């Protein structure tokens, strides 16, 4: 709670005068924690996906043709004072993974599978995080809205992101607005006898939500 | 004289350009215009006119009967009468309307549409229909019961001889595997068609539709509606 | 959301090709080429101006001329416009071409195209493409039904300027832009194909249905 | 009398400052009623024709070289509550029928005969009404000034039309300003024993008339 | 010290070469040439507009056409621009070329180049070069991932104007200037080389390091 | 008409030049721009 | 100099056009006009 990252210096707002679910969708969703250990390579969550199949929020999104909202993300890491490491918590818009294992043709180019593109509630894991699986240089990932969660210092990272897109409304199932990337820049180290695997808990509050086009 | 320099785009004829062409007859003054009623400024003024849809187009009734959809005594309650997709720009029932034919000249449209039904049965006849609209992305409603849960209007003939249903929003978007999913409107028998003795037990619904004020079009193009290519002679 | 693309004037803008005329020099019999101004010529622009009844506008013509092989050469051309009511040139060398009241534009073949504007020429207050009646007042005793002389917009004629004949061969694409368009009392737009050029006549046996059919009435795609 | 259709939202007026027949021409002319039955295909009346050979109005029009006026049209349909159907009453300017039975040439193209073009007082009957014998789509005929006369509801249709033309004055005999088309969109149905044929009566009042160029 | 060279608009200025297209006349099969508008074509401008996510701009195209030997001759050319959604010309003589709504520029080969501007054509409020998702709404059952039709900017097509075929051979360098540029929500700029044209896919085995190595960490050059 | 004289630099295409090119679609009005957060004006904003 | 672009209709001679042709004798002043009776302005004056 010491520092919040407010993405792009702009707060979520409603449609700039399409319906609102009152306060009904306002509450914390707590994802299954990820277990971070010496060799852990990082994780990511395509965001207007993670909540698609779970919760009251999930029933709205699957049954409505258009969707709009921002989010508030809290990433906590519980660990002792004898553990050490650092993570990079970043929210990167329109995160698009890429086919690796090069075969360059019009035909056999190895495009990612759906389970690899949209991971679901359990998120996915980077094959090689150095490029963020985008082919892009992770060392530059600090451009995006980001926070360092460093076990030496505060263990929490919170980031508010507004709704961003070229259009006011878009489908919740097909299009994933932003992904959430968590990478272990400096590897986790611990002395013998300490607990081996450190959990990572991400809590997400779909604040300021809108829906439309209900399907009976 | 005034020093000048020519730039690229010189000596080119651009079909869509605009500039004054020299009048071939400068001293000619044309006949002054009088007042002729019914002048048309925008094509939108011409879209809002509600014209008849062909909802029965299939290889059975070929003629003026292609504009009419039936109802009868033999059809039990709680079953489907007719349905048609609502888009102006694709093949089928909307090709007969202006809004349907006028959208062929433009690539992108969007706005609200207005669908209207009229009942030609006898003054003595009575019954009810359920006319419902399922937004795009939802498939053909399978049952009246699930159809009711959407946006519907119960319409009783004896009371109103005409009903109207405003579809909220509809527009095209690209970038035949896309197949442009849009909404459909279905028309259900709420109750069986009631008729007194010595009266015809078969009647017709006639459906017509038009755009509303916020309907807009853009990016002009020519129509594929005519393959003719210069009759002449 | 800008309405300006749906205005009646923008819909007729954008100069298209209203005709093409060919020219070959034997020097005597036909050394020239003539083209009557008709916007009914092709079916795209015809179907647009037949959804109205009365229309009033200006015309702007641009003459794109090339050779048969396509490569130009600095030959001079003459575009004569004979306004409605004047006699048309009957020959390359005929005295029609020196008439002062027939405007002309002398332009070389290697130049950018030649371009002119025509005013609204009718004696009536607007053109009308649909005329129900007969042109004659003489008590027609009773093929002349529907044809009104009022819509004659004039004629263009083309020649090559020279004392002797030049053996080149040309064709002229003529693009027409339509300006200051006012339109009245709209019609419905035609479903059936066109048969005769100048007349509404259609085919009664082959009538095509306005909307493509489907499987059953209660199954929506 | 419940609803009048005022064509193109504009009232008839005199010549915008050529003579006027005072009130002498103001009165109802009632045409011979048309008998509508199961197979009836529709009718039409070329309008500044119908009155040409009949009445005091008719003597003026034949003896004057120029003509101007508007009209007021009333179309009534008498029928029981056991009959059903619908008609489309439309006033369509410069209605031009067309040669059907295609032969496409400069020569043998089958143009309509005069009796087919100008029907006279008894009107004419559509061969195939689906195209309105114009080649144009009847389903779009609702553009023009129109009214539905539906036996289920009110049986009367009234339409006032102003004088429309590119010129202020025109000949009454040669040029037919507008036609009046009456089509049976939904066919007439009746139970056995009811009267078989339903009459259609059209009454026309040449309001606001002018004449000129009398011929002795 | 003047900031004006670092503004986002100056960085995309300076018309470069976005494509080249070749044209040869047999007269029938292929007498024409077509080029879809794509700014991803070369790797210099691609890498620049992939450091952003949403971009909104105008395009300005200049067509430099020469012959195979290089020496011009006064042949006339037609540059047709078919806006997104219109059918593309299927042949030299096809009826596509007379469509009025496809703008064209007739310019002779011996002239200075022809130049036109294109507006911002998307239905969306800005282009987006990175789209995470699927174009289809039809519940894709599950190569279509990432490709959004929204970025289609249209197409150019080129022909030689003539009645017969002219045996000349041409190629057209097309230079594009990018005007009124707004850009949003930046990205990092790509380290890895490109493999497929339209897709981010890279090579996992050959990955190149972002910074060239040296001898030891504690020895600085 | 207005007497004019052509100067060197006529009929040349300078890639870095600036001048109005004739709009290929004059009557077209593009989609109005909405507010998208995180707009970049200068690259210096992006260096810091 | 002033950037310009040529448009169609360049280098054409339109017989009915109007524009100033360069005077072949700029410094020549013609004989001033006196009053001659019976001047004709319109042909309609001559039709009546």
């Amino acid at each position: 709670a010491a520092n919040i990252v407010l993405a792009y210096g702009e707060w979520p707002e409603y449609c700039p005068d399409p319906t609102r679910p009152d306060v009904s969708v306002n509450r914390f969703y707590t994802l299954d924690s990820k277990m971070w250990q010496e060799n852990s390579t990082g994780w990511y969550w395509k965001f207007p996906d993670v909540l698609n199949k779970t919760g009251v929020f999930g029933q709205n999104a699957q049954f409505h043709y258009l969707y709009r909202s921002g989010f508030c993300l809290h990433v906590q890491c519980n660990a002792s004072k004898f553990h050490q490491g650092a993570l990079l918590v970043a929210v990167i818009p329109e995160f698009v993974i890429a086919g690796r294992g090069s075969n360059t043709k019009p035909n056999e180019a190895p495009h990612p599978g759906f389970t690899t593109t949209f991971p679901g509630t359990t998120g996915a894991t980077f094959h090689d995080p150095y490029v963020l699986d985008s082919g892009v240089p992770l060392s530059q990932a600090l451009i995006y809205p980001h926070q360092w969660v460093n076990l030496r210092t505060n263990n929490c990272a919170t980031v508010i992101v507004p709704y961003i897109n070229a259009v006011p409304f878009d489908s919740a199932i097909n299009h994933s607005n932003f992904g959430l990337v968590v990478v272990p820049v400096s590897p986790l180290k611990y002395s013998s006898g300490a607990t081996t695997a450190i959990p990572i808990t991400i809590t997400i509050a779909p604040l300021n939500s809108e829906f439309g086009g209900l399907r009976q | 004289g005034i020093p000048a320099e020519l730039r690229p785009g010189t000596n080119q004829f651009l079909t869509t350009d605009d500039d004054t062409a020299a009048p071939i007859l400068p001293g000619f003054t044309p006949t002054p215009t009088i007042h002729i009623p019914g002048e048309v400024h925008s094509l939108l003024e011409l879209c809002r006119v509600e014209t008849i849809l062909e909802v029965n187009n299939t290889t059975e009734a070929t003629g003026l009967t292609r504009l009419l959809i039936p109802v009868s005594s033999q059809n039990k309650a709680d079953e489907l009468c007719a349905a048609f997709m609502v888009d102006p720009g694709r093949i089928g029932p909307w090709q007969s309307t202006l809004v349907g034919q006028i959208c062929r000249y433009y690539t992108q449209w969007s706005g609200s549409l207005k669908v209207t039904f009229m009942f030609t049965g006898s003054f003595m006849a009575t019954g009810k229909m359920l006319v419902a609209y399922s937004p795009p992305g939802s498939a053909q409603p399978a049952n009246r019961e699930t159809a009711m849960l959407g946006t519907h209007v119960i319409w009783d003939f004896g009371l109103q001889s005409s009903v109207s249903l405003v579809i909220p929003w509809i527009s095209n978007t690209h970038f035949n595997y896309d197949y442009y999913t849009a909404g459909v409107v279905t028309l259900w028998y709420q109750t069986n068609y009631v008729v007194p003795p010595e009266t015809p037990g078969e009647a017709y619904i006639i459906a017509m539709g038009a755009a509303q004020d916020n309907f807009t079009l853009k990016i002009c193009k020519d129509t594929d509606e005519v393959t003719q290519q210069a009759v002449l002679q | 959301n800008g309405v300006l693309e749906t205005t009646i004037n923008h819909f007729f803008s954008r100069s298209g090709l209203v005709g093409v005329v060919n020219l070959t020099d034997g020097g005597d019999t036909t050394g020239y080429a003539t083209w009557d101004i008709d916007i009914m010529g092709f079916v795209q622009l015809r179907r647009k101006c037949e959804m109205f009844t009365y229309m009033r506008f200006n015309a702007e013509f641009t003459f794109v001329t090339t050779t048969k092989s396509g490569e130009a050469r600095p030959y001079m051309l003459q575009y004569m416009y004979v306004p409605p009511g004047a006699p048309k040139p009957t020959g390359r060398d005929a005295f029609q071409w020196q008439t002062a009241t027939n405007p002309s534009v002398f332009v070389k073949l290697t130049d950018p195209p030649a371009q002119v504007s025509v005013p609204f020429m009718s004696p009536a207050s607007a053109y009308q493409w649909f005329y129900d009646g007969y042109p004659t007042f003489g008590q027609h005793p009773e093929t002349t039904y529907g044809l009104c002389p009022n819509n004659m917009m004039g004629t263009f004629a083309v020649r090559v300027v020279s004392r002797e004949a030049s053996q080149l061969k040309l064709q002229t694409r003529v693009y027409m832009k339509l300006k200051h368009v006012r339109a009245w009392v709209p019609r419905p737009i035609r479903s059936q194909p066109y048969l005769l050029k100048n007349f509404p006549n259609y085919d009664s046996s082959k009538i095509t249905n306005s909307a493509r059919d489907r499987s059953s009435i209660k199954q929506a795609n």
